[PDB]
């Protein structure tokens, strides 16, 4: 998943 | 912690055929579950993830199914490229385990195998050591059972086997026996067999040679 | 293009550390988590790490915890494996993959690199015949046994490739003396023994140790 930001995963 | 238990360890099947392999995990891990490919030499490719969503390219003949604790990876129609060994792998926690691994084989007829006993060389002798090999040469399927005789002897523990894959032409195995012994208890002998046995054998076949004879 | 290519591995001797590396291009390497994963010669799969995107979290199997060390450099799109106290049991193929998905399974592979835990020294094989028996009007066997030779690989062909049909190149075993040995095979027409010649060639490059082995009726 290129498109997904690990900086915005509010799941973190 | 979690056990993944896949079943067969071997599974023979030809092209055109309906394929399963069966995956079981020791505890619920509900779809969390990921199926590998790995053909010879080759870093494993990953078929399925969340037990049933194909990867953009792998063929729509594979498919899985399954929740909980057991899990299918079907091929409704075996192509050649197909044959290879595959791997499951749960992903309920960061600490993931692998299944022990499935290998497809292709199924043939039954073939016996060749038997050839080689007397070690000359050249070998005057270093302190002689090696006599057994071959057992395009048969078919896989399990083969090699004893050593020397002088009715039986030799266990000093002897290393050797399997080929499965030939590429007519889908045979073959084995290679070395049985190791020091020069000068190979001078103090004279009869050396090695005997076979497999499915395609009515019986036995025993190949030997006496010592410089 | 996608690719991860390894490198650092090779033969290292028991109790002694290596460093791995993985190179990524083609991706986005800092917004990914990346494991390792080993694979015995003859045997299945393990995991052994995995590392965040920014390194905050690193886990670890336990057979490897407190012994290996994962990192990274994002600036050099390169994923590290610190290994230390190394033991025959870490001999591997050792993968780099990409977690894809975040999600502790694997979409991406490099295609490993090769670690041998041992303190044997590298030394070239003895190439001796396996000569055709007087006791063979249809089909023979010859070979040449290629014996006592470390580290992998070697290399046989037959008649310098001008000879494959009926060649069986046998894996390697390794020997309690800790070196490996095989054996090459290839079956002919008993009529062609006295007329055709048969050469082995034999290639350990580790070594520089390249030989011709005529195998002939003795």
């Amino acid at each position: 998943n290129p498109n997904a930001n690990p900086n915005a995963n509010p799941n973190a | 912690d979690i056990q993944m238990t896949q079943s067969p360890s071997t599974l023979s099947a030809s092209v055109g055929d309906r394929v399963a392999i069966t995956c079981r995990a020791s505890q619920s891990i509900s779809r969390w579950l990921a199926w590998y490919q790995q053909q010879p030499g080759k870093a494993p490719k990953l078929l399925m993830s969340g037990a049933s969503v194909l990867e953009s390219g792998v063929p729509s003949r594979f498919s899985g199914s399954g929740s909980g604790t057991e899990f299918t990876l079907t091929i409704s129609s075996l192509q050649p490229d197909d044959f290879a060994t595959y791997y499951c792998q749960h992903y309920n926690s960061y600490f993931v385990t692998f299944g022990q691994g499935t290998k497809v084989e292709i199924k043939r007829t039954v073939a016996a195998p060749s038997v050839f006993i080689f007397p070690p060389s000359d050249e070998q002798l005057k270093s302190g050591t002689a090696s006599v090999v057994c071959l057992l040469n395009n048969f078919y399927p896989r399990e083969a059972k090699v004893q050593w005789k020397v002088d009715n002897a039986l030799q266990s523990g000093n002897s290393q086997e050797s399997v080929t894959e499965q030939d590429s032409k007519d889908s045979t195995y073959s084995l290679s026996s070395t049985l190791t012994l020091s020069k000068a208890d190979y001078e103090k002998h004279k009869v050396y067999a090695c005997e076979v046995t497999h499915q395609g054998l009515s019986s036995p076949v025993t190949k030997s040679f006496n010592r410089g004879e | 293009q996608m690719q991860l290519v390894e490198s650092g591995g090779g033969v290292v001797q028991p109790g002694r550390s290596l460093r791995l590396s993985c190179t990524a291009s083609g991706f986005t390497f800092s917004t990914y988590a990346m494991h390792w994963v080993r694979q015995s010669p003859g045997q299945g799969l393990q995991w052994v790490a995995v590392i965040s995107y920014h390194s905050t979290n690193k886990y670890y199997e336990d057979s490897v915890r407190g012994r290996f060390t994962i990192s990274r450099d994002n600036s050099k799109n390169t994923l590290y494996l610190q290994m230390n106290s190394l033991r025959a049991e870490d001999t591997a193929v050792y993968y780099c993959a990409r977690d894809g998905y975040s999600s502790s399974f694997f979409d991406f592979w490099g295609q490993g690199t090769l670690v041998t835990v041992s303190s044997a020294s590298t030394k070239g094989p003895s190439v001796f015949p396996l000569a055709p028996s007087s006791k063979s009007g249809g089909t023979a066997a010859l070979g040449c046994l290629v014996k006592d030779y470390f580290p992998e690989p070697v290399t046989v062909s037959w008649n310098s490739g001008a000879l494959t049909s009926g060649v069986h190149t046998f894996p390697a075993v390794l020997q309690s003396s800790g070196l490996y040995s095989l054996s090459s095979v290839v079956t002919v027409p008993s009529s062609s023994l006295g007329t055709q010649t048969y050469i082995c060639n034999v290639n350990h490059k580790p070594s520089n140790t390249k030989v011709d082995k005529k195998v002939e009726p003795k």
